[PDB]
């Protein structure tokens, strides 16, 4: 029954929401809506794909200087593994950027040419 | 950019949206008053009076 | 860069196997795939107390509570409306806004 | 009341405190069946309830 | 009662007439002996320690003081053993 929710608008006056869900198996899912039906990506997916990173540097941005927090750390091994495990590929950002577009080409009305 | 900081230890300084920084939950609120004495005070160039200041104290 | 019961890479931080599921005596990375002997990774201990109020009961609620003038020289008046502000840093002294209400003068004190 | 708890190494990372806790809310130490409290009330109109 | 006709009623209750022998005190230590006792009613705190090169977990779970809940919820020490004897694990 948990979750967050951000209602982002775009300079033109329009909204997009962002909500995460919490899965109680132990990863988080990031939800959106392009037409009226809704699309569930794991957040690691997009957290590798927005700018190049360490798999450090995903812990480091949660974990603070409280890495003695053992409620985090074992949530955080959940979800940093699980996406290893789930998809063994997709290693670097231009990999994971290529899986999210793949899936994404024939709901976003893609062109041949990109 | 530098920071090495997140959680609720820290207050998370957001204009708009995006982290500008972070800064304790003490200096946090130091930091917060000047910005609506410094908005009110219209004297500062850089700071409206249309500004919403939103201190989350821990 | 062992913190919990995770270790990462010294190279490009990618979080490195679980040691007790790889053949043996290697733990490799998947990026930079450099060479991590099994041996130095010893002690993987990670203690969880319960959540502090996982547990509701009658007799956990009863261990919680068992446990136990500013004279104006304006006009002359006592009760001046003040209010303490701390402005720039903690490193300086809180500034006092006076306001008073039988005249209605203003005035400010550093210390 | 400590006890050792082994796994297989095959195995994945399990909680293991979101598991104790939702079993130490299901054992009971002692319950009637189908009966979860009994109150003993001020007596309402003489009779003893 | 009317419209649904409900056997799964939301909170169903029972009228128990006590004699006129048994006392308030004997009629309240015998409300004690109905009311169910959870294990989660007993426990302070519980501390696992997770060791990981075998998966081992140690289960330490804290309680109150034996003087504490043998007074609260007439459960004495041994029925307390039996409970993660049988029935917890
Ligand atoms: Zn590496
Ligand atoms: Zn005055």
């Amino acid at each position: 029954h948990y979750g967050i929710q951000i209602r982002s608008v775009r300079p033109d006056q329009t909204s997009q929401t962002n909500v995460l869900h919490y899965l109680n198996d132990g990863q988080v899912t990031f939800r959106f809506s392009w037409r009226k039906n809704e699309y569930l990506v794991p957040v690691v997916m997009i957290l590798k794909a927005l700018c190049h990173t360490s798999d450090r540097e995903i812990f480091d941005g949660i974990i603070g200087n409280d890495v003695k927090d053992s409620f985090l750390t074992d949530r955080l091994e959940l979800l940093l593994r699980g996406f290893k495990k789930r998809y063994p590929h997709l290693q670097n950002r231009t990999q994971v950027l290529q899986y999210l577009g793949d899936k994404f080409r024939v709901v976003f009305q893609a062109s041949p040419d990109q | 950019s530098h920071t090495f900081a997140a959680g609720p230890s820290l207050c998370c300084v957001q204009i708009d949206g995006k982290i500008i920084g972070w800064v304790s939950h003490e200096q946090g609120k130091i930091i917060a008053d000047t910005l609506r004495y410094w908005k009110v005070e219209g004297k500062t160039p850089g700071l409206p009076i249309d500004l919403e200041i939103g201190y989350v104290p821990p | 860069s062992v913190v919990g019961s995770l270790i990462f890479c010294l190279d490009c931080g990618d979080l490195l196997e679980n040691p007790n599921a790889v053949l043996g005596s290697n733990v490799e990375c998947s990026q930079c795939k450099a060479i991590y002997p099994k041996s130095q990774f010893s002690n993987l201990k990670v203690v969880t107390t319960t959540a502090d109020d996982a547990f509701p009961s009658s007799l956990r609620a009863k261990k919680s509570v068992v446990k136990t003038k500013e004279k104006c020289p304006q006009c002359g008046n006592e009760e001046m409306n003040y209010h303490t502000l701390q402005l720039r840093s903690a490193d300086e002294g809180a500034t006092v806004f006076y306001t008073c209400t039988s005249c209605g003068y203003k005035f400010r004190t550093n210390n | 009341c400590e006890f050792k708890l082994e796994l297989a190494a095959d195995t994945e990372k399990l909680l293991m405190v979101n598991i104790v806790e939702e079993i130490c809310r299901k054992s009971i130490i002692r319950q009637i069946p189908h009966i979860d409290r009994c109150v003993h009330p001020e007596p309402e109109n003489g009779k003893r309830v | 009662i009317v419209m649904t006709a409900s056997a799964a009623i939301k909170t169903p209750q029972m009228t128990l007439p006590i004699w006129n022998d048994v006392s308030d005190e004997q009629a309240d230590t015998f409300c004690k002996s109905i009311s169910k006792v959870l294990l989660s009613e007993v426990i302070d705190k519980v501390i696992v320690t997770e060791t990981t090169g075998a998966r081992s977990y140690v289960i330490h779970m804290r309680f109150f003081d034996n003087n504490e809940y043998s007074e609260e919820y007439d459960v004495s020490k041994e029925e307390l053993q039996n409970v993660i004897s049988n029935q917890f694990i």
